[PDB]
Parts: C-alpha cells; sequence; structure tokens
C-alpha cells in the first residue's frame, strides 16, 4: 500500500540564513558541533556563577574622573564665588575630564568609567547620575561647596556661583567630611537622550543635555601643620534610574592594538589575498636575477600593491610602516661608492615597478646607503630610463621567510 | 582621649593570633563567595582542612611610602596573588602554617593597616 | 567601599519615572548579544599548498573576546572603527563557560565546503593564517572531530554552534599572546576551526572571500566582573 | 465651524443604501497601505570607491514620506506619474510612531549582499547617494548595528523590517530639506540604510540593478490630521 499524496504545495520563501540582528526572546537554529544532537548547553556549579550581565549592576560601580588640586594658600583662586570644577552631564564624560595616555603616531587611550563603556553601546540614555566627591582632607580642614545641575548649558561661559543658586543645587560641608554624593536629576525636553560621543558617521559630537558646576561659598582653610593641598577625586555612577535605549557602533575601542592607519597617506600593503610576501625572482623581470617581493612560489604569482592614491609623487619612494622582514642580498656601481656587502638586512625601504595595470614592489635594505640607491630609483622610473639602465636594484640570492601578514608602506 | 585609658579597641580573634582595630573598616568582596562543590572532582583523594593553621592572620609585608615618592598612581605592591613565600634565600617554607604539597584552594581575607597623624592627608 | 557605594547622598529631586528598557522602545535592554560580527577577509590561488587535498584554507582560533585587531587599508572596518561590541564587553570581565555560534560565508566559490572543530587544540595564535603559510599538520581535516559539510550550490552561508569544550572550571578571555602557561592554551579558547574546501580543484581567478561572523550563546555566560580597561574613540580616527 | 460642520442640510432625498467597503466587493476599504512601492535606481562599477570593503553602495534615509522625487528621462515611472500613493497619503498627515517595511531587489549580482540600519544617524539628505560620491565615514559597516546579510545565489529580494528608534515623542513626516533644527535630523527620519556586497570583487560589466521597494508596518500610525497641500494631476502630464 503506496497511498498517493495529492497534497497542495506550499508557497515558501527561501532564505539564506537566520537573523544577525535577533539577540533575544526567540530560537536560532543552528548546525550545534556535538555529539549530542538535541537542546544542549553548558552544565554549571555554585563555582560557575550565572552571567554577571545585568546594565543596572555594570554601571552602579563607581569610575575614577580626572583628579584636581584644592589649594588654600592661594590668593587669588581661593576666594569666595571661584569655580574650582565643571564639566558637561551625560553617562559618557567628556574626555578632558578622563585620565589619558597619549602616543606618538598612535591612538589617544581614555580611561573610562563603567557608566561611560556601557553607555558607549547604546545610542541613546536616560536617568540620574550620581558624582561621589572624595577629598583627601584630616579633620583640620574645613570649607563649603555649591555643587549645581544647570539644565540646557554645555559651558560655563555666562556661568557664576550667584547664578548657579537658581538652579537645582546642593551645599556640601567640608568639616570632618572627607566623602559625599551628588545625585544629578535628569532634567530634559524629552525622554532620551543622544550618546554625545558615537561612531564615526559624522563631522559633529552631539550635546550634553546639562552643565554640572562647583563653586567655592566659604574658601578653604587649613593651617601650618597640615598640608594646604587637598586634591579632589571626582567619581561617577549610574543612578537607580539610569537606562540605555539602542545599540549601535560602539564609539569606543579595545586599547590592546593601538595601531591605526590615519588619513595619512600610506602606501596599502599590497591587495587581500596577495600576502603573506616574501623576496624572490621573476623570470620577466632581468631573468631572475634581482629581487622582487612574491606571494607564491607558483610562476606568474608577484604580489600585486592596490590603490595608489593619485596625490603621490611620481619620484617618492616607500618605507615600511608596520611589521618587516629580513632577506639576504649588489655590487659597486660605475661612477659612485654605492655597494652593498652581502650579508642579512631589515626590509626598510622600497620602489614601485608598474607593468600595465598591476603595481608590484621592489625591495631595498633599511639602511642609509639603501635610502640613497632606492632614492634614485624611483627617479629613473619618473624618467623612463631603459629598463636595461636602471639595472643596477638590489640582487636575488635565495628566499627570503615569509610575513606574518600585510606589510604597510608610506611616501 | 577621653579615658584614663585610650578610647575603647575593637578585636578581631582567630586561631592563635588576635588584631586590634580602633576604627571603623572599608570593604569589598572580590565575588560571589560560595562553597567549593567540583572540586571533590577533581581529586580522588581525600581533602585536609587545618583550621588552627590557615584561619590564622598573618603579617607578610611592610611597605614605607614618603611624599617625594608619593605620586598620583604610584604602586605601592604589587605581587601574584597568593604568594607568600619568604626564604633566607630567594627560594613554599614549612616555618609557618604553609605546606609542601602538589594541589590546594581557599578563601582569601586581605587587611591593610595604616597608622598616619592627625595632621597628614593622603 | 564596595564598587557601588554612596556614603553621603545629596539628592536634591526626586527620581526619573521608571520606563522599562523596553517601553518607550519595544525591546528589553540587558547586556546579551547575539548579533553577529565580522572575523576575517579574503583568499587566493598562490595562498595554497602545492597538494589542496585535505588541507584546510583557514586556522580559526575561537575567542570570546575575538582575534587581535590587526589595522589594513584594504580592510576599513577595523580601522576607522574598532573590532565590534562582543570584544569591548568581554574586556570588563574574566571567565566565560559557554559555546560560540558561528556564521561563515563562502562567496567565490560554487564548489563544497567543509568546518571542523578541534576542542583540545591548544589556541596558540592570536591571529588566522592561511593555505601555505599555515604550520604543517595544521589545517589537515581530522577524523573523529566535530564538522559540518556544505555544498555551496544549495547555501553559501555555513551556521554552526561550537561547544565548549575544557577541562576546567572555567573559561579565560582576554588571553595574552606570546610567551607563556596551561591556562593560556588549553582554558582559553574553546579551540581551533579547520575551514576547506571538498576539492583539490585550483582556486578561480578571481579568488574566493570568506566572512565569518559570530555570536554568543545562552550557556554562555560573563562569570567575573572585572575593571574596564581605558579605551579608545572611534570619534578621533582622523587626526 | 468643525473641520465637519453643516450649517442647514437641504437634503431632497434619503441616503443612499448602505454597502459595506466589502461587500459589492470583497475588500474592506479603509487607509491602511502595505502596497509595496519603488525607491531607487541601478549602480555600476565607475560608482564605487578605489577600495570597495566594508564600503556600502547606497546610504538610503528613511522617511515614510518617501524621497524627494526627481524626475529623469531613464526613469519615466517618476516623470509621467508622481510618486505612490504613500507620500501622498502622508502629505495629510503630521507625525508618525511606526516602523518600516522595506523588500529590497538586487540583480546583477550573484553574491552576497548586506543591509544595516542606523536609527541615531540624522536623517539631513532627501536623495541617495551612491558610492565614490559618498561623504566620508558613511557607507562604512559598522559592528553592532541591526543588520541582515543574504546570499543572491538563494534569493535575490531581501525583506526587512525598520524599527522606530527615536527619543521623542513622535516622529516628523513631510521635513524640509536644506538648512536647520534638532526636530530635523533626529526625529523626522528612521535614520539611514546601508547597502553594500560583502566582496570587494569589481562589480560586473552590465552592473548592478537596486529596486527598493517598501510599505507601512502596524506599530505605525498617522497621528495628527492635517490640511491636503496642493496636488498635481498625472494626467496633465504631457501639455
Amino acid at each position: 500500500d503506496n497511498p498517493p499524496d495529492p497534497t497542495p504545495a506550499k508557497f515558501f520563501v527561501p532564505i539564506p540564513s537566520h537573523s544577525w540582528a535577533h539577540g533575544t526572546n526567540t530560537s536560532e537554529p543552528t548546525n550545534t558541533l556535538r555529539l549530542d544532537g538535541g537542546v544542549v548547553g553548558v552544565g554549571r556549579s555554585d563555582d560557575i556563577g550565572t552571567s554577571d550581565t545585568a546594565i543596572s549592576g555594570i554601571i552602579g560601580v563607581y569610575g575614577l574622573l580626572k583628579p584636581f588640586d584644592w589649594n588654600a594658600n592661594d590668593t587669588g583662586r581661593n576666594v569666595g564665588g571661584h569655580l574650582l570644577w565643571s564639566m558637561p552631564v551625560h553617562p559618557q564624560v567628556d574626555k578632558d575630564q578622563v585620565i589619558q595616555v597619549m602616543t606618538q603616531s598612535k591612538l589617544t587611550q581614555y580611561y573610562l568609567p563603567p557608566i561611560s563603556v556601557v553607555s558607549s553601546l547604546y545610542a541613546y540614555t536616560r536617568g540620574s547620575i550620581k558624582y561621589k566627591f572624595l577629598f583627601g582632607n584630616n579633620p583640620r580642614h574645613n570649607a563649603r561647596l555649591l555643587v549645581a545641575y544647570i539644565p540646557g548649558i554645555s559651558s560655563d561661559n555666562r556661568l557664576t556661583l550667584e547664578r548657579a543658586r537658581n538652579s537645582a543645587h546642593v551645599v556640601f560641608s567640608l568639616n570632618e567630611v572627607s566623602e559625599f554624593v551628588f545625585t544629578v536629576p535628569y532634567i530634559t525636553d524629552t525622554m532620551w537622550w543622544p550618546r554625545k560621543y558615537g561612531g564615526p558617521q559624522a563631522a559633529g559630537e552631539f550635546v550634553a543635555p546639562s552643565y554640572i558646576c562647583m563653586f567655592i561659598l566659604n574658601p578653604l582653610v587649613a593651617m601650618e601643620s597640615v598640608p594646604s593641598i587637598v586634591t579632589i577625586v571626582p567619581m561617577i555612577a549610574a543612578g537607580d534610574d539610569f537606562e540605555v535605549a539602542v545599540p549601535a557602533q560602539p564609539a569606543v575601542g579595545l586599547s590592546r592594538n593601538i595601531d591605526v592607519i590615519y588619513p595619512k597617506d600610506s602606501i596599502i600593503s599590497f591587495k587581500s589575498g596577495y600576502f603573506p610576501v616574501y623576496v624572490g625572482s621573476w623570470h620577466s623581470f632581468f631573468d631572475s636575477t634581482k629581487a622582487i617581493l612574491r606571494y607564491g612560489a607558483v610562476s606568474d604569482h608577484i604580489a600585486q600593491l592596490g590603490n595608489i592614491p593619485a596625490n603621490v609623487n611620481r619620484k617618492a619612494f616607500w618605507i615600511v610602516v608596520g611589521d618587516t622582514i629580513k632577506f639576504k642580498t649588489l655590487d659597486k656601481i660605475n661612477g659612485t661608492e654605492w655597494f652593498i656587502p652581502e650579508g642579512e638586512y631589515t626590509l626598510g625601504y622600497g620602489v614601485v615597478w608598474r607593468d600595465g595595470a598591476y603595481a608590484y614592489m621592489v625591495p631595498y635594505p633599511l639602511t642609509p646607503l639603501g635610502e640613497k640607491i632606492a632614492q634614485y630609483t624611483a627617479s629613473l622610473l619618473a624618467s623612463n630610463t631603459a629598463i636595461s639602465q636602471i639595472r643596477p636594484i638590489p640582487d636575488y640570492i635565495v628566499d627570503s621567510a615569509a610575513s606574518k601578514d600585510n606589510i604597510l608602506w608610506s611616501p | 582621649m577621653d579615658r584614663p585609658e585610650g578610647s575603647e579597641e575593637r578585636t578581631v580573634q582567630t586561631s592563635n593570633v588576635v588584631l586590634g582595630e580602633t576604627n571603623i573598616e572599608s570593604q569589598d568582596i572580590a565575588s560571589k563567595e560560595y562553597s567549593p562543590t567540583w572540586d571533590r572532582l577533581a581529586s580522588s583523594e581525600v581533602s585536609d582542612e587545618y583550621p588552627m593553621l590557615t584561619d590564622r592572620w598573618l603579617f607578610w609585608k611592610s611597605v614605607k611610602w614618603e611624599v617625594n615618592d608619593s605620586a598620583f598612581g604610584k604602586m605601592l605592591v604589587q605581587e601574584k596573588f597568593p604568594q607568600s613565600w619568604v626564604q633566607m634565600d630567594v627560594n613554599i617554607p614549612n616555618f609557618i602554617p604553609f605546606n609542601i604539597h602538589q594541589y590546594m584552594r581557599a578563601d582569601f581575607e586581605v587587611k591593610i593597616y595604616v597608622n598616619p597623624n592627625d595632621f597628614v592627608s593622603g | 567601599t564596595p564598587n557601588v557605594m554612596q556614603p553621603t547622598p545629596l539628592l536634591p529631586t526626586t527620581n526619573d519615572g521608571r520606563v522599562t528598557f523596553g517601553e518607550a522602545f519595544n525591546d528589553l535592554k540587558d547586556l546579551a548579544r547575539r548579533y553577529q560580527l565580522y572575523w576575517e577577509g579574503t583568499i587566493l590561488e598562490g595562498n595554497l599548498r602545492a597538494i589542496r587535498r585535505n588541507s584546510a584554507l583557514v586556522q580559526l582560533p575561537l575567542y570570546p573576546h575575538g582575534l587581535r585587531i590587526q589595522p589594513d587599508v584594504n580592510n576599513p572596518i577595523w580601522n576607522i572603527m574598532r573590532d565590534g561590541h562582543i570584544p569591548v564587553i568581554s574586556s570588563g570581565f574574566r571567565y566565560f563557560r559557554g559555546g560560540l555560534r558561528l556564521r561563515i560565508v563562502v562567496e567565490g566559490l560554487n564548489s563544497c565546503v567543509w568546518v571542523q572543530h578541534h576542542p583540545d587544540r591548544p589556541s596558540i595564535f592570536s591571529r588566522p593564517i592561511i593555505g601555505r603559510y599555515i604550520a604543517a599538520k595544521d589545517a589537515y581535516r581530522n577524523h573523529a572531530y566535530a564538522a559540518y559539510v556544505q555544498n555551496m550550490s544549495v547555501n553559501r552561508t555555513i551556521e554552526v554552534e561550537v561547544p565548549f569544550y575544557q577541562p576546567g572550571l572555567y573559561g579565560m578571555l582576554n588571553a595574552s599572546d606570546n610567551n607563556t602557561s596551561f591556562d593560556r592554551l588549553r582554558f582559553t579558547g574553546l579551540g581551533d576551526l579547520l575551514i576547506g574546501i571538498e576539492g583539490e580543484q585550483p582556486i578561480p581567478k578571481e579568488g574566493i572571500e570568506i566572512s565569518v561572523y559570530y555570536s554568543i550563546a545562552d550557556d554562555f555566560s560573563f562569570n567575573i566582573f572585572c575593571g574596564f580597561p581605558p579605551m579608545v574613540y572611534c570619534d578621533e580616527t582622523y587626526s
């Protein structure tokens, strides 16, 4: 009995994959690489806690902001009404109010607080913010500060003590007190507030909704047998009513690798798929006696360069700006004392050799002598010199070790 | 202070040792405190506990920081925890509750004592 | 002074009206992410060994904290804006115990592709290695390992779930790279993933492009909260 | 004198017999439309940047009232007859709060295509921009944004639903174009949609054609009724 099934076909729409956006409240079908083909999840115990990824838990942790000294001997700055400290009020912290570590030709590193890092993962945000002020004083020190929350302001262009008292503020006393918190409100024309810093998409940073300012009410007074300087350490945390709206492009990145390729005319690291590279020979290039960068032992496999920008000088040569390789390589040239002793050198310079639509690279040792030889070679190619006259270019002795990955260059 | 004696000072007593404190602490816990259950799943040999020795509070180091070397970020002590191995040459010494055994595990508690004057800040 | 400690609060106002994280918007916002982000680039013929049979093309180390970022001019998604959400989320924690979901896209081929998972293989690399330049005895397909064979004629995106097979209490994320221990090679990564092509037939002239996207799983957990390492703003990637 | 006000009626007859809007015909006629209408044209190789990797080909601003109509001779569907129903329906209202459904068709390619959504991106453009001529730092794929990766070998029409993520009470439709406020860039559009190609491989000689159709959603609503702006008859497009 092989009964027929004339049951109408169903219109179905084929798709390549399941949702890439969905992260919760749904099922994600997949090919589990296990021996058990059922609903399977890692075994746990009390040694291995639940995921600690509650947003309210994390952003409640206090982060440290740029400290500042509070001198009592300063007869000018320590007066009634002076502005000691101020900054815009938002989840992320103003870059100038954060501990920074700069580096030459690298990226600036910011020690962001828990509330700021998380907020940089979401588009909008709202809620009260908790600013804890820690004072490095002893019982002898005494003062009073008036910290205010000015809504709708983002600078201190028109900001004074006698104006800050006209908004949400608090008056703290520094009389045997070393710690206190000023939980600032969330006063906004709207419900959620966009992040001040964000993913590269426009040329403008959004603005914070308010401004926090610390003023002097009764100037700090110390004594002769006590430090006149009292360092103040502002710390930030999110209020119990703090919330983050929508996931967006991180306005932050990891400081594991601070290497970057700015708009600085880096010379493009060949092409993708044409690396790793090594120094080799080419039968169409001076009967494979000279050196070029290959990407494969197979014939007709010379490393091609990517799109060289048209704003680069034709007489210019290049320099390695990243990880490089070592290679062994030329006799003395007529009229000059240019001669390269046989040995192993680190790749540093290079000259572009164009052959139609494809562009290749010619290696040069990282030596004061090699820079000048590549200098001339770059000039000879600019004047369309005979191929046979430019020949006296490093020699090919043997192959060299392959690079970890793509090698960068610069004019 | 206000008595023929000093002020009344709080006490903390463990096995064979007593610690004295005079003021209010500042505390916190590394992670959620618990009871190990997968450790018996790692060794077939019976585990051993030495409360009289392991519960003891020990003093291991005392560092001095002066004004001239006191800068924001200055690391006063940076060591791998837990490593409290002290011997005549750079060489775990059997002179204290320390055991020369292959494996071990325990929860730790660190107390920091500092004794400044009424007229300093930091 | 616990990580959350307010000694003396001076709160001038009442709290803001409570929303649920999904009310003025319609999704519940908590720190869980099955959003898929990229992991690698493209491959050409000149990259593969002379005998490309049962020889994998890619050796992918499995790290919840992603791979070690490497900026290129051919790939601006790493250079102008840093790595995705996942590695910045894992940067504030110490341990993990779950598996990872991998979505893999192979575009320049219409021939069958394989993907294998090696749990016990020591994860001592922070970057994927391709073809000839792969260490020998690696990128050789094994017999009794979790795998999935897929034809590109039917579907050119592979979705698999890599399990958690570590002989330990936790899984360590944010592992250092170059010089050891016994916790950095067998307790950090889920292992290695090998991607190869069923045939030994040469790669098309245009070459093949492999984009690996990944996400977290359900049995996954960020166990211990650590301090956040200093970050870098993507907005300042032009000066 | 409310908008509907009859001071003194002189009705000579009884009313016409009531039909339901679906009786002498079989559908219920009310003002709700999930009818899909076009949004853009085709792209060639010479339009894309020198390094077309993780670089989107199209920057689509999301407007319920459609894009700013631009007549061409290559495209008569805009020239002989004006834009579809949707932008003429939204012309009689002021605010919206829902998401939009997008159906996208890519015909000259058999390689993978991506689509990403940027809610918080300010919608300050009234026309889509392509390749090289796109503003820099735009048409760069982001990491943690709602997206959908699809292979054209399986299906060459992408259907996605763009959500409503605005930090406000309403969403403004019929927004002016050229010179601002804070309501025209973050409260008008749902954001921008980026369409790119997974590979950096060159575009076929014939080029690729992208037709984007869209419709309204269920959580969508035309909140406040405004007067109708003067219309143009399509029937008089020849004299």
